[PDB]
């Protein structure tokens, strides 16, 4: 009879198959992850296909059930999700090129290596063979060659791909009605059509800017101090009111200055919390470090996990025998079976990354109360900031004490506190202004607000002004050093590292008012509050049911992101900050370069 | 761009697909 009885047969039909075809895909997948060969690229790639296949049909034969005639909202929401997505209104023949520029741009960057002006046949890759130097390396020549080759010999040969990959990704956006693909990435956080909890692409411009404005006097000060120690171990090569160099950041691209911890320590002379030595003496496994992840989830009343995540998941590296892919990765596979893959090592950081993993996991399995189209994270910024609030209480000498790799008699003082949220800054406050920066500049050029024949010039002025961080090298367009990061020239949105970042913090205040916390937010724990992991479950539960800004608002009581509970956490660092910088320059020219 | 995801990464775009 009616066109909303056909939508609800349509539905109950693809949910059928799909529910079977994600599976089988997502199954493959799993298998080549764990164990690298031809027949399971095989299967993966088959299975792909077969999904790929079926949600593109679908989709097509979803534009028959107009959402106007359609009065119930789960089938609505799960008819627009179809929709809109199984649809590359990009014609087949340039659909086939894009497709290979991704490729080959994924494959140099994997591939390429800079081999030694010196050396006759050594050749580095990134990893591990640069990133060890860009990490670990103290020689300024050295990591400044590091830095070089790697732009100046696999970024020039992803500056005529990445060109093209701009002109095919904008047509397809603009064949769907966006202005352009920074457009359509901005839609990510697009709510339209729910009275009072909106959200026009647009706006997250004007709110990350506005937020980010409310950052700078931090990272200012960050910045400055910093500035100030890298000048004791780099002496005559830093401008005490210049940018930092590019190549001294602790890291390829300057993404995090987590590697800059040791140089920059307020008080060395005081103990590292850091556990992995107990770990050992302790006799810790894989298997005990996501037990414990485990019994971290059951103490705010979220479930244990299933049985066959203890019998599928590889928690550890399986040898010569077998090829996995050692990238930490949460799964969710469907039909119950939920599995991580980690090649677990006996250390602080694993034991934080496990609680940051199995996060995704308690979010996967939440929303899997929801109907398949629905099960997804609100927002490309929410299972990030699920992660990483797991790892912000699992990190607190209060937790590493209740589980004894502590001892009951550690001595947390002023000290402490400061070196800690030092170290929390290097790596979160860090990758802020790169972030803003670089989907800033991706945003421009997709727009076009940003000429072919200034790229690179947009990007170091850019560079100058919002990081404060100068290229030691002068560079033309014959390089294309955004796409000398992963993400650039693998195709994926970055500014779900800045949202996740307000959102994690605006989770935590929340989370640690419904366990009633007393002191300072970063020594908060929510182990043993069901109210905190109730509040949680119940916007997890929802998985993309509901608007991100009703979800958001479910946790914190508010609609947007915000970033007075991220500042409220590092506010005794930035009283700290100034009191230390007030003999040292703060602020930078934009001018100076070490080139200069 | 997506519909349902099945690991929390981002992998590279040779093998994911
Ligand atoms: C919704 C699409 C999806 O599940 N994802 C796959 N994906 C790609 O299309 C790249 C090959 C990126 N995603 C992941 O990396 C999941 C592990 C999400
Ligand atoms: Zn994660």
């Amino acid at each position: 009879s009616t066109i909303e009885e056909q939508a609800k047969t349509f539905l109950d039909k693809f949910n059928h198959e799909a529910e079977d075809l994600f599976y089988q895909s997502s199954l493959a997948s799993w298998n080549y992850n764990t164990n690298i060969t031809e027949e399971n690229v095989q299967n993966m790639n088959n299975a792909g296909d077969k999904w790929s296949a079926f949600l593109k049909e679908q989709s097509t034969l979803a534009q028959m059930y107009p959402l106007q005639e359609i009065q119930n909202l789960t089938v609505k929401l799960q008819l627009q999700a179809l929709q809109q997505n199984g649809s590359s209104v990009l014609s087949e023949d340039k659909s086939k090129r894009l497709n290979t520029i991704l490729n080959t741009m994924s494959t140099i960057y994997s591939t390429g290596k800079v081999c030694n002006p010196d050396n006759p046949q050594e050749c580095l890759l990134l990893e591990p063979g640069l990133n060890e130097i860009m990490a670990n390396s103290l020689d300024y020549n050295e990591r400044l060659w590091a830095w070089e080759s790697w732009r100046s010999e696999v970024g020039k040969q992803l500056r005529p791909l990445y060109e093209e990959y701009v002109v095919l990704k904008n047509e397809m956006a603009r064949a769907n009605h966006y202005e352009d693909y920074g457009d359509y990435w901005r839609g990510d956080y697009e709510v339209n059509g729910v009275d009072g909890y909106d959200y026009s692409r647009g706006q997250l411009i004007e709110d990350v800017e506005h937020t980010f404005e409310e950052i700078k006097p931090l990272y200012e000060h960050l910045h400055a101090y910093v500035r100030a120690k890298l000048m004791n171990a780099y002496p005559s090569y830093i401008s005490p009111i210049g940018c930092l160099p590019a190549h001294l950041l602790g890291d390829m691209w300057g993404r995090f200055w987590t590697n800059l911890y040791s140089l920059t320590v307020p008080f060395g002379q005081k103990p590292n919390i850091d556990v992995t030595d107990a770990m050992v003496d302790q006799a810790w496994d894989a298997q005990r470090i996501f037990k414990e992840a485990e019994k971290f989830f059951v103490s705010v009343g979220l479930p244990n996990m299933t049985q066959g995540f203890w019998e599928n998941s590889m928690l550890t590296d399986p040898g010569n025998v077998q090829k996995a892919v050692c990238h930490p990765t949460a799964w969710d596979l469907g039909k119950g079976d939920f599995r991580i893959l980690m090649c677990t090592k006996v250390t602080m950081d694993d034991f934080l990354t496990a609680h940051h993993e199995m996060g995704h996991i308690q979010y996967d399995m939440a929303y899997a109360a929801q109907p398949f189209l629905l099960r997804n994270g609100a927002n490309e910024g929410f299972h990030e900031a699920v992660g990483e609030i797991m790892s912000l209480s699992a990190a607190t000498p209060k937790h590493l004490k209740s589980i004894g790799l502590l001892s009951p008699d550690f001595q947390e003082d002023n000290e402490t506190e400061i070196n800690f949220l030092l170290k929390q800054a290097l790596t979160i406050v860090g990758t802020l202004p790169f972030t803003y920066m670089l989907e800033k500049w991706r945003w421009m050029v997709f727009k076009g607000e940003i000429p072919k024949d200034q790229w690179m010039k947009k990007w170091w002025e850019m560079k100058r002004e919002i990081v404060g961080v100068v290229e030691p090298v002068p560079h033309d367009e014959t390089y294309c050093d955004p796409a000398s990061l992963f993400h650039v020239s693998n195709d994926y949105s970055f500014i779900r590292y800045y949202t996740r970042t307000l959102y994690q913090f605006q989770f935590q205040e929340a989370l640690c008012q419904a366990a009633k916390h007393e002191g300072p937010l970063h020594k908060c724990d929510i182990s043993n509050s069901t109210e905190a992991g109730q509040k949680l479950f119940n916007m997890l539960r929802l998985g993309k049911s509901e608007p991100w800004t009703l979800a958001l608002e479910n946790v914190v009581g508010a609609k947007n992101m915000n970033v007075r509970p991220l500042l409220n956490y590092f506010e005794p660092l930035f009283t700290w900050l100034k009191d230390q910088n007030k003999n040292s320059f703060v602020g930078w020219s934009t001018d100076w370069s070490p080139y200069a | 761009a997506c519909v349902r995801s099945h690991c929390s990464s981002l992998l590279p775009r040779i093998h994911c697909a």
